């Protein structure tokens, strides 16, 4: 009707495989086992050292391609389960609404439309989509059983599936929010927030949400709004759920990352604790009661072994919280649930007031000199490797700042103080020694923006797809840092500096906006909103990540013209051939991040992620010396061309961000290019090797096609270079090559790895 | 008792042998192709040092993370590669690869000044599937690497003197 | 309204968590950490070990429960998608059709109408069931995401639910193929098919399937009735494709269990193999391609790198494979695979004809002189911890005994020879020493029959209820036995001596049935296959295990004339406190055994499982010291009544034959037993434990309640005991018990755990 | 190098030590309450011999498996107690639970002649669970325990005689 039906509607696992081999005939799968064994069945425990087969028959390299798979399921169904449960409640609670993203957006769901065939009206449309998801997964699932796949390669078409479901759910789910709450709709001036652990009024009763569904979180601000108390409670949010409650009211807070969550809770600071659903601390509920926090629990993913009391009136819920009968309770509810929280936060705040939680001075004092500087406890349980004893003695002897260094560094996990027999609460230690900091931690975000306006693609679609406009970066991904909060700041600020179109979402977003500039400004009050070169956007929680494939979507669609009903795999192909962009999880933990990066990569997005994502076992890494590897058709006549390595890599972990910098302007690179689309490109590449690196990378000249390639400030020095210390045959003189690029430069160059997109 | 920089690191039964440094030192000199990797720790204590007289031994060195900003700056970079540790990994298993020279690829990887987390990872890659021809990684770092084939035992920062103690060993035994 | 709506319909995870308290109040979570690490997220690895928590907050014991829970997932996905991608097939092939159980049986699905409130009439109403079912499933694998759930206890629930939408999803695969396909209905003469690894006829082109969906091989059935081929061609099966497919045709033959599989297709037998889902050597590919023989994949979930030739004609198909430039294909298309499969096999037949695969008397001389009997290689890599070595030697000394004597209890694992550097085809060496055994393995099973019929339900509900029938004895699972395959047969013999009702399912019917009594006939040639005491019945594959539940819920529903519709914890509660049934997983291996076990115990029946099943981690054992635990309501008026531990366990691994034995036994006590029913179960129970472990159970009297309890043959003699050994006031004069019982017998006493059903 | 008899059961970082016989039998024998555990193995090579020399000594014997057969056929079944290795393992965990006297728990606890897999999963079972009180959990029989907190070495089936000197160093040491 509206478009064509593609080839592949509501795809199977089959349907998009030989699409996934064109991606993995490029970047192979590479394995590093953390695990080298196998627990999933009682013919185990299997040891697979060397690439053995384990006792169903399956091989190392399989087993862990079934394992990514498996972490890859659980992001999936994370998302998927989340857009179901808030699409059940909304249309039972609010009911079913049309869907309207605003006169600047046709498309409502681009990712919906390219893999179900659907353009949904309402959201009950939505159902279809999610019974289409819930099914894959099942099918997915049963893949993972014993005795079933027994090639890696299958197996990782099968991770990328998923991912593609992952996306899929994630765009659900932020639509189905976006349109039941109006929620800002691409607003290029979304209202700024405040963030960060120092943010908090401790003056004011403190409600604490924790989670990523914020159905329970609108009924609080509805709540409050009912009875006039915004002005009177403070209400703020770790992980997603504050920024999803920060796009409902500006008038709410966010405390901060995944990394900050313990530290915050430990501090006292909140009177009742809301959970939800999803990276909410597992033991939250005996953090909770250590504060003397009643804790409502509003999901039944985590229960915490707490009555349900779903049914029972808010009066006697709020006595028994009161009371202290009971620590917490579950109220599946979200409309009485948000009630409780207002109505008992007024009352905790009173009742806790001069309550001490962190040690005293005293205390302190005691816990670093007890310390026995142990050679290896602590520092050995520390994910990472923090020098705990040595900031101990230093404190110990007068000096705390080693250990006030420590509280960004940390992520909260608590693995420290279980190793210690002195039983000094590390976590409240570090914390202590760093107050000063904690409470001057006072940033500013811009809340999440939702979609892409069509205007915009209109705008920076030609820029970006020649190059001129050097890529998308978008900075994403959990906080498991390897060196703190900072690198996230600096990347983004970097990439804005350079006129890149730097996107943010979840965690990252929160921990770049906590540094300021020498004028005291923020990234996202220093830059413009608009989704354009040299802009900073929060585009939103992790669901809102599917805004960015809808983005490369809707280039492809409105600029380059192309069908995009049911139509993956000519889509993604585009992308990974025409749309510079990177993405980058510096912190990358968890399964739905997992699930994140295989729907971006197979929709033909690079993505680079930190030193802990080795701990994922597997990425997808291209051979650049391997020139079978990097052949493309041209669609105009159907002649093979060996293109530079550009992306070089499809998922790549960095150690540092002085080589994550200068890795994620090399993956922006494309092969249609045009001259003065590769010299921005190259230009940054090159000054950023030169800045971080102090040395130009030893391969660039492969970027380099012709002489209107090479950065205009330094093309001498460059043709010099390419001369002397490449060999390449150079007439300085006439400022011409003569010899060396991999191949000539054609603006008409076609790009395509798909045959069927061959004309002649 | 061994201790892994990460208690948890417990991968699987094979686990890394304590080796002398005159043995690592040896393992490196027995090597036809040796290769030594290092990552942005060296950058500390002077352990550049330590890396550049391996590398005047006529030793290529793989200069992961940011640690080639410290060759450049220390005035030692030839037969220095700047590369990422993920790639390395994945170029070392594969053997069609040629190496950094061309000629071949290497027998024997060294690690040295690197994030354990990540060069554990990076050493178990190479023990679980650089196995024909078998390419042989060892550690010379502070860190037991249990995913290495011969290692030194877990020396504490605080102990760091005694840690060079035992790489200038290695290199004496090169 | 056929029935009035229950209070629990398409229930969620919390609505029936207070049932599932019920349960692990009296039967406490335990722990066995096989890994006390976690791998899950980058903040790992974890180490939890002695009880420490995780850089998420989440404790030991709750990373056990999550773990158990994906398994559960990983297996209930497995029978879903199994239903789902079988119903999408049949609906498209052949259409929908209306659900007709036959005039023997009412309720068409218990278990359906027990979760979903749903009374399906035709296949297309079991799209709504599958939908429920593949929500939960994604709602539940959100739970175990880093960050969600932290009590281990309300994992286990979580588990729990998962093993009942498992148990609904096997109802669902079954029924729809058991329509679709006109397999037996409760047939009590269901046909007798021949199995082993020696009833193949080696002379005949031989088609192999292997895995659980027989979409494909009704396929490959149907064109071989098209064309006159059914006595040209040996068809066999390997695990529950085996089973659904004699059951569609009793000219299939079955080779036997997963432990069989590796030595089968070593052997070479096999001309084609066509595999589908489930169960499949992921070696499968390598192992066809040793043995010359084109392998057909049908299923998306095990492709093994295989082109995609679901387009392409049979003709070009059987062209490519013949000639050899590749060594299988993928065909999801199963009309167009069964053409393949039976065409190919023919001409493949004659192709592979001189072809030799197990080693030559001389290669097995080489092979066994050539061992070093090295001290642990082999045997610390073999799951069984069997001795090659010294077999090996035993065997150069011209002694083959030892080898031969591995076959059985070897599971085809293959883990054995990747660390042997002499490279001795260990798997093979031990069928070569084993070729005369292999060859008579020649056994007789009767055909699935699927479900229980209403008149078997109405015949012995009151016998079992009150006990006289001394209980359903299920023995089902998969092959990773301890110690071979003879003992699950020892079960199945022993219980069906005892007038059990005994019924069995995949792995565990298959390996009952290789063995013949001294009259030489199968436990399914001597006795009859009618749901009764004393009768040996094959429900059908793993999917099957469902009809199992349902012939529970009817009893609670025919017998007792309870209402079902949405009431699951009723019913439940019911089967928990009067219907005395034990499982038997002896080689419970799989996830889908996990999942089978969870979706068995929540609605009140007990699982025994082999020693192996410490390796899931997690079980569920009561403490039948503690008396505040086997608390129950007398409905009558609301009063505590402190019950003797019947069952006593709700998931327990045993050792031995000898210890398990005795224990299922133990297992079928239920505190609404009659006198005389506690009779039979106590005779068989004290005989039981004399027999097999030379000495009286030490707490036997906690299930004498009075004199008319104790077993008349040794009456005398055990009011003695109860008397000189216990200490009980018993007047031997009078032959009557004074005091020592736990509880006053009451035929009247009403026991539940339920609150509600208090009157 | 210690070989546990499945070479996969690398279960965590807290790997038993290796103890001689008379280490062994000195925490028998410092123990207030020990609980010696036999497995269906101790049916098999004289076994049952060196289990009735424990008890005489005082100790209670958990017979699991269907051991009990062994000691009623040898006559010694005083202070034995048959029961599931299982429920024995959940039982021994429990601090409320006042074992086969009803005096009190077991503060050690040795296994003999048991099935490995099962056994060294009612090891870790005690080793993560009996926490506080703390119970010890050692192990007298011919493998290598991973999950004990100390062990004998893996000693293979056809050196049984060798097992057989080392456990009847343990029994003369209590
Ligand atoms: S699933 Fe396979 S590799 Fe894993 S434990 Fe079972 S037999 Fe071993
Ligand atoms: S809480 Fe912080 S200091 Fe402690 S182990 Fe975790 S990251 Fe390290
Ligand atoms: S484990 Fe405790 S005593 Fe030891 S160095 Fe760490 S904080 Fe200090
Ligand atoms: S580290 Fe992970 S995969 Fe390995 S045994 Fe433990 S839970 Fe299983
Ligand atoms: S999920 Fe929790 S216990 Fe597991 S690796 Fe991650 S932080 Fe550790
Ligand atoms: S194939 Fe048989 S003998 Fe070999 S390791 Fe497996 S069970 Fe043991
Ligand atoms: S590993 Fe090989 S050589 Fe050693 S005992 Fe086993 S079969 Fe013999
Ligand atoms: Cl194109
Ligand atoms: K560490
Ligand atoms: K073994």
């Amino acid at each position: 009707e509206w478009e064509p039906m593609g080839p592949t509607p509501m795809p199977g696992i089959v349907d998009l495989r030989d699409w996934d081999y064109k991606l993995m005939d490029r970047y192979k799968p590479f394995y590093a086992p953390y695990c080298e064994m196998c627990c999933f069945c009682t013919f185990g425990k299997c040891d697979l050292t060397g690439g053995k087969k384990g006792a169903c028959g399956l091989d190392m390299t399989a087993q862990q391609a079934r394992f990514v798979t498996i972490a890859c399921l659980i992001g999936c169904s994370a998302h998927t389960a989340h857009g179901r449960h808030m699409l059940n409640e909304i249309l039972h609670i609010y009911g079913d609404r049309e869907i309207d993203m605003g006169t600047g957006i046709n498309i409502e769901a681009p990712l919906t439309r390219l893999i179900t065939g659907i353009k949904p009206k309402r959201l009950s449309d939505f159902i279809p989509v999610l019974d289409y998801i819930e099914e894959q997964i099942a099918q997915v699932m049963d893949s993972v059983h014993t005795g079933q796949e027994g090639s890696n390669i299958d197996y990782e078409s099968k991770a990328f599936h998923v991912g593609m479901l992952d996306s899929l759910g994630k765009e659900v789910a932020d639509i189905v929010q976006i349109v039941a709450f109006d929620l800002p709709k691409g607003d290029p001036d979304a209202p700024l927030v405040e963030i960060g652990m120092g943010c908090i009024d401790e003056t004011k009763p403190m409600l604490l949400v924790i989670g990523h569904n914020v159905v329970p979180s609108v009924s609080v601000i509805d709540y409050m709004r009912e009875h006039d108390l915004e002005d009177k409670i403070e209400v703020a949010g770790i992980c997603c759920t504050a920024i999803d409650t920060t796009r409902y009211s500006d008038r709410a807070k966010i405390v901060g990352s995944i990394g900050r969550q313990l530290r915050f809770v430990r501090s006292g600071i909140a009177d009742v604790i809301m959970v939800d659903e999803q990276c909410i601390r597992a033991d939250i509920l005996e953090q909770a009661k250590r504060t003397h926090a009643p804790l409502i629990a509003t999901n039944d993913k985590a229960l915490y072994g707490l009555v349900d009391r779903t049914d029972d009136s808010a009066d006697d819920i709020i006595t028994i919280l009161v009371s202290g009968k009971e620590p917490g309770v579950v109220i599946l509810d979200p409309v009485k649930a948000g009630e409780v929280a207002v109505r008992l936060v007024q009352i905790m705040h009173e009742k806790r007031k001069g309550l001490v939680h962190l040690p005293t001075d005293e205390e302190f004092k005691e816990y670093v000199e007890m310390c026995q500087n142990c050679d290896a406890n602590c520092v050995i349980a520390c994910p990472q490797g923090l020098p705990i004893g040595e900031a101990n003695k230093a404190a110990a002897a007068g000096n705390i700042e080693p250990l006030a260094e420590l509280f960004d560094l940390c992520v909260g996990c608590g693995r420290c103080e279980q190793v210690c027999k002195k039983h000094i609460p590390i976590v409240d230690v570090i914390h202590k020694a760093a107050l000063p900091l904690v409470r001057a931690e006072k940033g500013m975000i811009r809340v999440g923006r939702g979609p892409v306006l069509d205007t915009e693609i209109r705008n920076v679609g030609a820029p970006l797809v020649l190059g001129t406009i050097p890529g998308i970066i978008a900075i994403v991904g959990c906080g498991n840092y390897p060196n703190g909060t900072k690198d996230v700041y600096i990347m983004a600020k970097e990439f804005v500096e350079r006129k890149y179109i730097v996107v943010l979402t979840g965690c990252g977003a929160m921990d770049a906006a906590l540094y300021r500039d020498e004028d005291g400004k923020t990234l996202y009050e220093k830059y413009p909103g608009d989704f354009d070169g040299g802009c900073i956007v929060n585009i939103g929680s992790c669901v809102s990540n599917a805004h960015i494939h809808d983005a490369a979507i809707k280039v492809a669609s409105i600029f380059a013209r192309r069908n995009i009903r049911a139509n993956y795999a000519e889509i993604a192909d585009y992308i990974l051939n025409r749309v510079g962009a990177c993405g980058m999880a510096w912190g990358a933990m968890s399964q739905k991040a997992a699930s994140i990066a295989s729907g971006v990569n197979r929709i033909g997005i690079p993505v680079v992620i930190g030193p802990h994502g080795w701990k994922y076992r597997r990425a997808y890494l291209g051979r650049k010396d391997v020139d079978r590897d990097w052949m493309v058709y041209d669609a105009r006549d159907g002649s093979k061309v060996r293109i530079e390595p550009a992306p070089e890599h499809l998922l790549v972990a960095a150690d540092t961000l002085e080589e994550a910098i200068p890795l994620m302007a090399r993956l922006c690179f494309r092969p249609t290019d045009n001259s003065m689309g590769r010299q921005v490109k190259l230009t940054h590449y090159m000054d950023l090797s030169m800045k971080y690196l102090g040395k130009y990378p030893d391969d660039w000249p492969v970027f380099v096609r012709t002489e209107a390639d090479l950065p205009l400030a330094k093309k001498e020095e460059y043709l010099r270079i390419l001369k002397e210390d490449y060999g390449w045959d150079v007439d300085l003189e006439a400022k011409k090559i003569i010899s060396g690029p991999i191949r000539k430069f054609d603006v008409s160059f076609d790009a395509t790895n798909l045959e069927q997109l061959i004309r002649e | 008792m061994n201790i892994p920089f990460d208690i948890g690191n417990i991968s699987g039964p094979e686990m890394g042998r304590i080796a002398t440094p005159e043995a690592l030192g040896r393992a490196i000199k027995n090597a036809k192709r040796p290769l030594l990797v290092v990552g942005s720790e060296i950058l500390e204590d002077g352990l550049i040092d330590r890396a550049i007289a391996i590398g005047k031994k006529g030793i290529p060195i793989a200069a992961t993370a940011h640690s080639i900003k410290g060759f450049v700056d220390a005035g030692y970079t030839d037969n220095v590669y700047m590369v990422g540790l993920h790639e390395l990994a994945n170029n070392i298993k594969s053997p069609d690869w040629m190496g950094f020279d061309g000629k071949g690829g290497y027998d024997l990887v060294a690690v040295l000044g690197g994030i354990y987390y990540s060069t554990s990872q990076f050493l178990i890659s190479i023990k679980n599937c650089a196995t024909d021809p078998l390419v042989r990684a060892i550690s010379i770092d502070r860190y037991y690497h249990i995913a290495a084939r011969m290692t030194f035992d877990n020396i504490s920062r605080k102990r760091t003197d005694e840690f060079k103690e035992m790489l200038d060993r290695v290199v004496q035994s090169i």
